[PDB]
This record gives C-alpha cells, sequence and structure tokens, in this order.
C-alpha cells in the first residue's frame, strides 16, 4: 500500500510524536504497524497522549499497530 | 492576506489586535503556513495552481 510507505511527515503528527519517531527512525508505517503497544512505548520520554495520538492518526486512516507485512519495504 | 475583509494588515496592526510583537505575529504566520504546506489540507489547494 502507499500509505505506509508514506512517510511520518503526513501523518499530521505533533513535533512531539516527530522527537519520539526520529529517535525511533520509523519513516514510513508498513514498518510501524507491525509493531505493538508496547514496541511503542519502549520510546524515549514518550508518554500515554502521543501514542493515543498516533492510535488516533492511525484509526484516522484505517489503520492501526500489530499488522503484518510481506517483502516490506 | 486580505482573505475576506477589506484591508490586509502589516504584523504590527495584527500584533495591535492580540497584543503582541510583530515577531509573535511572523511566528504565527509561519507556523499556519506550514500547517498548510502539507497535504490533507493542501491537496486541492495545490490543484488550484493547474500546471
Amino acid at each position: 500500500d502507499p500509505i505506509l510507505l508514506r512517510p511520518v511527515d503526513d501523518l499530521e503528527l505533533t513535533v512531539r510524536s516527530a522527537n519520539c519517531l526520529k529517535a525511533e527512525a520509523i519513516h514510513y508505517i508498513g514498518d510501524l504497524v507491525q509493531r505493538t503497544e508496547v514496541e511503542l512505548l519502549k520510546t524515549p520520554n514518550l508518554g500515554k497522549k502521543s501514542l493515543t495520538e498516533i492510535k488516533d492518526v492511525l484509526a484516522s486512516r484505517g489503520l492501526s499497530l500489530g499488522m503484518r507485512l510481506e517483502n516490506w519495504p | 492576506f486580505g482573505i475576506d475583509m477589506n484591508t490586509d494588515y502589516t504584523l504590527e496592526e495584527v500584533g495591535k489586535q492580540f497584543d503582541v510583537t510583530r515577531e509573535r505575529i511572523r511566528q504565527i504566520e509561519a507556523k499556519a503556513l506550514r500547517k498548510l504546506r502539507h497535504p490533507s489540507r493542501s491537496e486541492v489547494l495545490r490543484s488550484f495552481l493547474d500546471d
């Protein structure tokens, strides 16, 4: 899908989450959604609000965490 | 700009309207522009630039 290879640039996220994901260094979401909840809570200095925001931006476009992919990217 | 009003205003008149210096107003304008530049608020907008 073109969108999970669409950068976190275009998630319309807040810059706090920007710092979190820059630390994690996940540019596209095709590997983002295979990661679980604790794999996101392994973030440096990241808590409930930013992660609820990221699940918000996922379920705005019809996705979430934990999904499985094949030959990605 | 003059968007849907009378005369556009300099930054200082705007800071007057919000009790800020013009630098505060430049920060606000730049942040709003950066927000709008991204698609999902800008797909149709940039399509108005038909080229």
